[PDB]
């Protein structure tokens, strides 16, 4: 996406399709690499009354 | 008959219950005890045994056994190893203030218990096992004993009938488990008091290794009373199957607190407002009844209005009775802190023999020391209603039971007193 417009017209023209609205080279538009925290739910069965594991 | 309670003063065997008379032999012929005896000895165990059965006597230790069926398990005959009738006199359970009345003021109306229950089933001596702590009751009951020994009533040829018997007392240590009977038995022999295991019964394998019945003082010393004054007389009294007399221990937040004999099907709203003159700031200031004594689980204002004071309606009551301690608490006591002492009590007596009641009891202790202060979440309510639920029906004796019950009936009557402690810790320490 750093492509001038004439070499960016004869690329649309060449393919016969749009290539800048679906760029396959990844840039900002993706997740940052350092993350929140998470805070991951826990099973069903974590529970303090009728958890007899026969049942 | 319907309607009881209001005993008479003629009907009770307790006389010289408070120490007002003289409480020595001679002071005791003239109470009516160690009075023809000697026909009493010569009819045989099974004639004892057959009053006993008559009376609807039943178990006034905690247990609610019947007496006469328990003794009759005795009735058989030896194989070269003696019998004893070994009477429990520990009296540990909390409330419970009774047994030291019987042993401090009627000490011959006990030794004559011991001599009558040992006819009964054959027995060759006997035990006292009285709590360490009741130093001055085992003193008084040691000279209450030499006097018996210096008139020859018991000894050798008890009453003129020659059928020989020694009365001994032991004495505890500081031990509430000790007030169990195995745990009695054990206590007897020198060792750890740990319980037994059932079966052997004591029945069969007691005390040494001897055929031995552990009995509590008070269904022991009514006996040559009920022998005496007769056993439809004593079967007169209560409603069926829970017959006979009681001596309440009528203790906490009341305005007299009190040990008074009382008619058995008696009403706990007439008890309270007859002997002891109310709960302090009246029957409105009402909050709960613990019935009888540590081990029962307590009972609300709206229990305590009809409920009657017998095993079968406190049965229906979904609670016990066992030694009859009315421990009363108002609307000015905080019932979570009571109740986590009384488990703090459960922990500091008992004796950690087996891991249900070992673990379970420190583990509610710990949970109710969480719940007084709130530091919890309401959904370990229940999960402590699963620990009782996982002592009660797993342990050897029934302190794990004794124990599981209060929590039971706390969490089972005042559970939103629970939950609005717990927000109020959620809202005023987060
Ligand atoms: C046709 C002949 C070549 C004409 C030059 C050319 O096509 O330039 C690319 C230029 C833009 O290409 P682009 O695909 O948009 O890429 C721009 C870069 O991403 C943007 O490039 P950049 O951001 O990396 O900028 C720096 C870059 C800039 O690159 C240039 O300036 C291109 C090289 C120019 C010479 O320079 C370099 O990387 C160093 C270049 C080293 C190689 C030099 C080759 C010399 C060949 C002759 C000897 O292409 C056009 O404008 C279309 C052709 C125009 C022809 C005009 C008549 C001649
Ligand atoms: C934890 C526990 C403590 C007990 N403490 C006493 C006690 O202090 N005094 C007593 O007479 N019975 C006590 N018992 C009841 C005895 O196990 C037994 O029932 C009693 O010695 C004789 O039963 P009886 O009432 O038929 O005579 C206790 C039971 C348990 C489980
Ligand atoms: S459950 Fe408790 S009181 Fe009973 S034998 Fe075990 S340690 Fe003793």
């Amino acid at each position: 996406a750093s492509a001038t417009r004439l070499i960016q017209g004869l690329r649309n023209w060449a393919s016969g399709r749009d290539l800048q609205a679906k760029l396959q080279l990844r840039y900002q538009e993706i997740s940052k690499r350092t993350q929140p925290p998470p805070k991951l739910p826990v099973g069903p069965s974590h529970r303090l009354s009728n958890n007899y594991y026969c049942a | 008959k319907t309607s009881f309670g209001s005993l008479k003063d003629e009907d009770r065997i307790f006389t010289n219950l408070y120490g007002r008379h003289d409480w020595r032999l001679k002071g005791a012929q003239s109470r009516g005890d160690w009075y023809k005896t000697k026909e009493i000895l010569l009819k045989g165990p099974d004639w004892i045994l057959g009053e006993v059965k008559t009376s609807g006597l039943r178990g006034r230790g905690g247990a609610g056994f019947p007496t006469g069926l328990k003794w009759s398990f005795m009735n058989k005959p030896s194989d070269g190893r003696p019998k004893y009738l070994v009477v429990n006199a520990d009296e540990g359970e909390p409330g419970t203030c009774k047994d030291r009345e019987i042993i401090r003021h009627d000490p011959h109306k006990l030794v004559e218990g011991c001599l009558v229950g040992g006819r009964a089933m054959g027995a060759r001596a006997a035990y006292i096992y009285i709590r360490g702590e009741f130093y001055n009751e085992a003193s008084n009951l040691q000279v209450a004993i030499r006097e018996a020994y210096e008139a020859g009533l018991i000894g050798k040829n008890a009453c003129g009938s020659g059928y020989d018997f020694d009365v001994f007392v032991v004495r505890g240590a500081g031990a509430y488990i000790c007030g169990e009977e195995t745990a009695l038995i054990e206590s007897i022999e020198g060792k750890q008091g740990k319980p037994r295991l059932k079966p052997p019964f004591p029945a069969d394998v007691g005390v040494f290794g001897c055929p031995t019945t552990v009995a509590n003082v008070e269904t022991v010393a009514v006996s040559p009373t009920i022998c005496r004054r007769g056993g439809a007389w004593f079967a007169s009294f209560g409603r069926e199957r829970n017959s006979g007399t009681k001596l309440f221990n009528i203790s906490g937040h009341v305005n007299n607190p009190c040990t008074v004999e009382e008619e058995m099907s008696v009403p706990l709203k007439e008890l309270i407002e007859k002997h002891a003159g109310g709960v302090t700031g009246g029957w409105d200031n009402l909050l709960a009844v613990i019935p009888g004594g540590s081990s029962t689980p307590l009972i609300p204002k709206s229990v305590c209005e009809t409920v009657l004071m017998d095993f079968d309606a406190l049965i229906q009551a979904q609670t016990g009775l066992g030694t009859a301690a009315v421990i009363v608490m108002d609307r000015s006591t905080d019932i979570v802190k009571a109740i986590a002492r009384l488990i703090e009590f459960y922990k500091h007596e008992s004796c950690g023999q087996c891991t249900p009641c070992r673990e379970g009891v420190d583990w509610m202790n710990k949970v109710m020391a969480r719940f007084v202060r709130g530091d919890a979440r309401p959904a370990e309510i229940d999960s402590l209603w699963e620990i009782s639920k996982q002592i009660e029906g797993h342990t050897i004796c029934a302190l794990g039971d004794g124990a599981a019950w209060p929590v039971q009936g706390l969490i089972r009557h005042f559970r939103p007193e629970l939950e609005e402690r717990m927000q109020r810790f959620a809202q005023q320490h987060q």
